[PDB]
C-alpha cells in the first residue's frame, strides 16, 4: 500500500527537480548578481571619493 | 486608430495596447475594445505600439472608445520623465498647504497629485 | 560561522513561559485521566 | 524516549543546518542557499513589522520567527513517506497554540490591566446591545484559543490521511485484473497532484499561523 | 486514533515543549543575529 | 450495541456537510482579491495582509465542523 | 469646484523636474478679473 | 591619498567577501550589530536602501 | 442505548449549521477587500467596522457549535 | 419515553439549521455598509444608525430559532 | 454487523454532499480571474500567483470532505 | 444482506447530490468567459485557455464526487 | 422487499441532483444575453462558446439523470 505512496513521493521529487530546481537556481542567481553589483558599486564609489 | 491629444500637443492622434486609469479603476484597450465612455482620473498611462512602450503621466481627462474604433483620449498634460525631485519639494509644500487650507479642496487635489507622484 | 549576540528579551516572553507552565500541570492531570479510559 | 522524541531532535538538527552550512560562513555576497534565508527574513521582517509594528515589533520578532520556521520544517519532514505524526500529533500543536493564546491573554491582562476587558467591548455601540457584544466578543476571543491550533493540525493530518487512503485503494486497483492494471497509472497521477497540493498548503498554513498569532498579538498589544 | 491517543501524551509533550524552548533561544541568541550581521554589513558597505 | 456504533458513524457523515460552506467562503474572498487588484493594481500591498487574514478566518468555521466529525469518528 | 477645475488644479500641480517651457508657464498661471454683473449694476472685478 | 588609493586597488575583498573579513578589518561591524540587538529592532535601513529586499509579500 | 444514539445524531445535524458562518465570514471579508479597492484610503475607518461584522457573523456559527457540544456531551 | 427523549435531541439538531440564514444575513448587512462607505467616505454618520437597525433585525431571526432549539432540548 | 456496515456506507454518501461547495468554489475563483484580466488586458502577471493560491485553498477544504468520505467508505 | 445492499443503492443516491454543485460551477466559468470576451474582443486568445483550464479544475472536484457515486453503485 | 424499495428511494435521491444543472444552463445563457446586449456584435464569436457551455453544464445533469435511470430500472 505504502509502496504506492513512496512511488508518489518519487514522482513528486521528479517534478520538483524538473521544473522547480532550475527555476530556483535562476532565481537565486538573479539575486546574487544584484547583491554583487551593489557591492562592487560601493567599491567604485569610495575610489571616487579619494580622487575627489 | 488611437488618438491621444492634449490642448497643446497631439501624441497619437488601433495602437496595440493602451492602459488607462479611469473612474472604473484601470481599463485596457487592445485592438478593438467595446465602445466605452470613461472619465480618466489623474493618471499614469501606458501606450504600446507593438512591443514598443511609451509611458505618460496624465492629469486626467476623458477616454472614449468610439464605435468606429477611435480611442479618443483627451487630457490636459502628458513623457513621464519630464514630470520626474522638484515634485518632491512641492510635495512638502503641498502638505503645508493642506494644513492652512475651495482652497481646502485644492490642497486635497494636491494630495491626490502626491499619491500620483508616489507611483513615479 | 556561528556567532552569538545575546538578546535579553527572555523577560519579555515571561507571559508566554508562564502560560506554558500552567498547561504542563493541567495536562499532567489530564494525561493521567486519559491513560486510564 | 518515544518515536516522537527522535523526530523532534531531527527537526532541531535540520534547523541548525539552515544557519550553519546553508550559510557560506556568512558571505556578504550571498550564496544561492543563503539567499533563501534572506528572503524568509525579509518577508517576516516586513510581516511582523507590519502586523505587530509599533514601539515593540522586534521584541516579538524572534518569537514569530521560531513559530514560522518550526512549522515550515515540520510540514516537510512530516511529508516524507515514512516519518511520524508530529503535526499529526495534534495534541502537541493545539497545546502549543493554547499556550500562546494564554500567553497573549495574560500579556494583555498584565500589560493593559483590567482595561484589558475593554478589548471585549468592541466599540461604543448603543447601550441595549453593549452587554451582548461583551458576551460574544469574549466567546470569540476564546474561540481564537482553539482555532489557531486546529487550523494547522487539521490541514497536515488530513493531507497524510488522504494520500494514504488513496494509496491503499490504488493498490487494490493494481491487485485486481490486468484490464484495470491498464489504466492503473491514471488514479496515481491524481495522488501525485494531491501530494503537490499538500506540500503547498503546508507552507501556506505556515504563513497563516505566524500571521494569526501576530494578529492576536496585534489585538493584545494595541487595545481593541 | 492511535496517533492521537497513546498513553504517552505527557511524555511526548514534554519532549515537544523542550524543542520549542531550545529553538527559541537558538534563533534569538545565535541565528537571527548572524542575519543581522548581513544587514549591518550592508549598511557599512552603503557608507563606503 | 450496534445501534450506538451505527449512530456514531451516521452522525459523523451528517456533520461533514458543514465544511461545504467554508469551501464557498474561501472562493468568495479570493474572488474579491482578484477583483480588487484588477480595479486598482497599486492596491496590491494594502490588500495582501487583509486577504490572508480573511482566508484564515473563513477557514476556521469549517474546521470546527470537521473537529466535531473527528470527535465522533476517532472517538 | 467643477470637474474640469478639479482637473485644472491637478494639471497645474503636474507642471512641477524643471524643464518647463513658457507655454507651460502661461498654461499654469494667467491673470484675468471676472467682472460679475447684475441686471448694469456690477459687482466689481475680482481676480479669476 | 595616493597611498590610500593604491591600498584600495591592490587589496580589496569584493570578489569574495565574508562578514568575518569585515568584522576583522572593522570591529565597527560588530559594535553596530550588538547595538542593534540591544536596540531590539531588526529592521535596519541600509539593507534595503540600495542592497535588495525582495520578499514574498 | 437509544438515548446515546439520539444525542450523536442530533450533534451531527447541528454541525451543518456552521456552513452559514463559513460563507458569512467570507462575505464580510470580501466586502472589506472590495471597499478598500474602491477607496484606496477607507481602510482605517472600515477595518474596525469589518472586524465587528466578522465577529457577529462568526457568533451565529458559534451558537451552532455550542449547541452541538450541548447535544453531544450533554 | 426513549423515543420522546430521543426526539428532543434529534429535533434540536434539526432546529439548529435555521440559524445559518441569520448568520449570512448579518454578513450581508455589513457588506453593504462597507461597500457604501467606501463610495462616500462620509455617508457613514447617516448610515451607521440605519446599519445597526439592520444588524439587529437580521440577527433576530437566528435568535428566535436558537430559542426554539433550547426549548426543544431542555423543555 | 450488517447494521454497522450499512451505516458506514451510508455515512460515506452523506459526507459526499460536502464536496459540492468546493466545486462551485473553484469556478468562482476562475470567474474572478477571467473578469479581472478582461478589465485590465494585462494584470495577469500580478494576478496569476494570487489565482493559484485561491484555487488551492478552496480545493483543500473540499479535499477535507473527501478524505472523511473515503474514511467512512473504505474504512 | 438486505441492509448492506440497500446501503449501497441508497448511499449512491446521496452521492449524486454533490454533482449539482459541479453543474453550477461549470456554468459560472463559461459565464465569465462570455462576459470577458464581450468586454474586450481581443482578450480571447489569452482567456480561452484560462476558461478551459477553469472548466477542467471545476470539473475535477466533480469527478471526485462522481467517483464516490460509482464506488457506492458498483462496489 | 427492502432492496426493491431501496431501488426506488435511491432513484429519488438522484433526481435531486438535477436542480443544479437547471441553474447551470441558465447561467450560461444569462451571460450570452448580457454579452450580446452589450456588444450588438460579439454574437458570432460567442455563439459557439455558449453552445459549448450549455453542453458541459448539461453533461453533469445527464450524469445525475443516468444514475437515476440505473436505480429506477436496475
Amino acid at each position: 500500500d505504502e509502496s504506492i505512496l513512496l512511488l508518489t513521493f518519487l514522482g513528486f521529487t521528479g517534478l520538483v527537480a524538473k521544473y522547480l530546481a532550475p527555476a530556483y537556481k535562476d532565481f537565486a542567481d538573479a539575486r546574487m548578481k544584484k547583491v554583487s553589483d551593489v557591492l562592487n558599486a560601493s567599491r567604485n564609489k569610495h575610489v571616487e571619493a579619494v580622487k575627489d | 486608430k488611437l488618438q491621444f491629444a492634449l490642448p497643446h500637443e497631439t501624441l497619437y492622434s488601433e495602437v496595440t495596447q493602451v492602459n488607462l486609469p479611469a473612474k472604473s479603476g484601470r481599463i485596457g484597450v487592445l485592438a478593438n475594445h467595446v465602445p466605452t465612455v470613461e472619465q480618466l482620473l489623474p493618471g499614469v498611462v501606458e501606450v504600446m505600439e507593438g512591443s514598443n512602450s511609451k509611458k505618460f503621466f496624465i492629469s486626467g481627462g476623458f477616454a472614449t472608445v468610439q464605435p468606429d474604433s477611435q480611442l479618443c483620449v483627451t487630457a490636459i498634460e502628458a513623457p513621464l520623465e519630464s514630470f520626474s525631485e522638484n515634485i518632491k519639494n512641492l510635495l512638502a509644500e503641498a502638505k503645508k498647504n493642506v494644513s492652512s487650507s475651495r482652497e481646502a479642496a485644492e490642497a486635497a487635489i494636491q494630495v491626490e497629485v502626491l499619491e500620483n507622484l508616489q507611483s513615479v | 560561522m556561528l556567532k552569538r549576540f545575546p538578546t535579553p528579551i527572555l523577560k519579555v516572553y515571561w507571559p508566554f513561559f508562564v502560560a506554558g507552565a500552567a498547561v504542563y500541570y493541567g495536562m499532567s492531570k489530564a494525561a493521567d485521566l486519559s491513560s486510564n479510559t | 524516549l518515544t518515536t516522537f522524541s527522535l523526530y523532534t531532535i531531527i527537526v532541531l538538527l535540520v534547523i541548525t543546518s539552515l544557519y550553519t552550512l546553508t550559510n557560506n560562513n556568512n558571505k556578504i555576497i550571498g550564496s544561492r542557499w543563503l539567499i533563501s534565508q534572506e528572503a524568509i527574513y525579509d518577508t517576516i521582517m516586513n510581516m511582523t513589522k507590519g502586523q505587530i509594528g509599533g514601539k515593540n515589533w522586534g521584541l516579538y520578532f524572534p518569537m514569530i520567527f521560531t513559530l514560522f520556521m518550526f512549522i515550515f520544517i515540520a510540514n516537510l519532514i512530516s511529508m516524507i513517506p515514512y516519518s511520524f505524526a508530529l503535526s499529526a500529533h495534534l495534541v502537541f500543536i493545539i497545546s502549543l497554540s493554547i499556550v500562546i493564546w494564554l500567553g497573549n491573554t495574560i500579556l494583555g491582562l498584565y500589560k493593559h490591566g483590567w482595561v484589558f476587558f475593554s478589548l471585549f467591548v468592541p466599540a461604543g455601540t448603543p447601550l441595549p446591545l453593549v452587554p451582548l457584544l461583551v458576551i460574544i466578543e469574549t466567546l470569540s476571543y476564546f474561540a481564537r484559543a482553539i482555532s489557531l491550533g486546529l487550523r494547522l493540525g487539521s490541514n497536515i493530518l488530513a493531507g497524510h490521511l488522504l494520500m494514504v487512503i488513496l494509496a491503499g485503494l490504488t493498490f487494490n486497483f493494481m491487485l485486481i485484473n490486468l484490464f484495470t492494471l491498464v489504466f492503473g497509472f491514471v488514479p496515481l497521477a491524481m495522488i501525485l497532484a494531491i501530494m503537490m497540493l499538500e506540500f503547498a498548503i503546508g507552507i501556506i498554513q505556515g504563513y497563516v499561523w505566524a500571521i494569526l498569532t501576530a494578529s492576536y498579538l496585534k489585538d493584545a498589544v494595541y487595545l481593541h | 486514533m492511535p496517533q492521537l491517543v497513546p498513553f504517552y501524551f505527557m511524555n511526548q509533550l514534554t519532549y515537544g515543549f523542550l524543542l520549542m524552548i531550545t529553538l527559541l533561544i537558538l534563533f534569538s541568541q545565535f541565528f537571527l543575529p548572524m542575519i543581522l550581521r548581513l544587514y549591518v554589513s550592508r549598511l557599512f558597505i552603503s557608507k563606503l | 450495541m450496534q445501534l450506538v456504533l451505527a449512530a456514531k458513524y451516521i452522525g459523523a457523515g451528517i456533520s461533514t456537510i458543514g465544511l461545504l460552506g467554508a469551501g464557498i467562503g474561501i472562493a468568495i474572498v479570493f474572488a474579491a482579491l482578484i477583483n480588487g487588484v484588477s480595479r486598482n493594481p497599486s492596491i496590491k500591498d494594502t490588500v495582501f495582509p487583509m486577504a490572508i487574514l480573511g482566508f484564515a478566518l473563513s477557514e476556521a468555521t469549517g474546521l470546527f465542523c470537521l473537529m466535531v466529525s473527528f470527535l465522533l469518528l476517532f472517538g | 469646484i467643477s470637474y474640469a477645475a478639479y482637473l485644472n488644479v491637478a494639471a497645474q500641480a503636474i507642471r512641477s523636474t524643471e524643464l518647463q517651457t513658457a507655454s507651460v508657464l502661461n498654461r499654469s498661471q494667467t491673470d484675468a478679473f471676472y467682472t460679475q454683473y447684475k441686471n448694469a449694476s456690477e459687482p466689481t472685478p475680482i481676480t479669476k | 591619498l595616493q597611498s590610500t588609493l593604491d591600498n584600495i586597488q591592490s587589496a580589496r575583498p569584493f570578489d569574495e567577501l565574508t562578514v568575518d573579513d569585515l568584522t576583522k578589518i572593522k570591529p565597527e561591524i560588530d559594535a553596530k550589530v550588538e547595538e542593534m540587538v540591544k536596540k531590539g529592532k531588526w529592521d535596519v535601513p541600509g539593507y534595503k536602501d540600495r542592497f535588495g529586499n525582495l520578499n514574498v509579500m
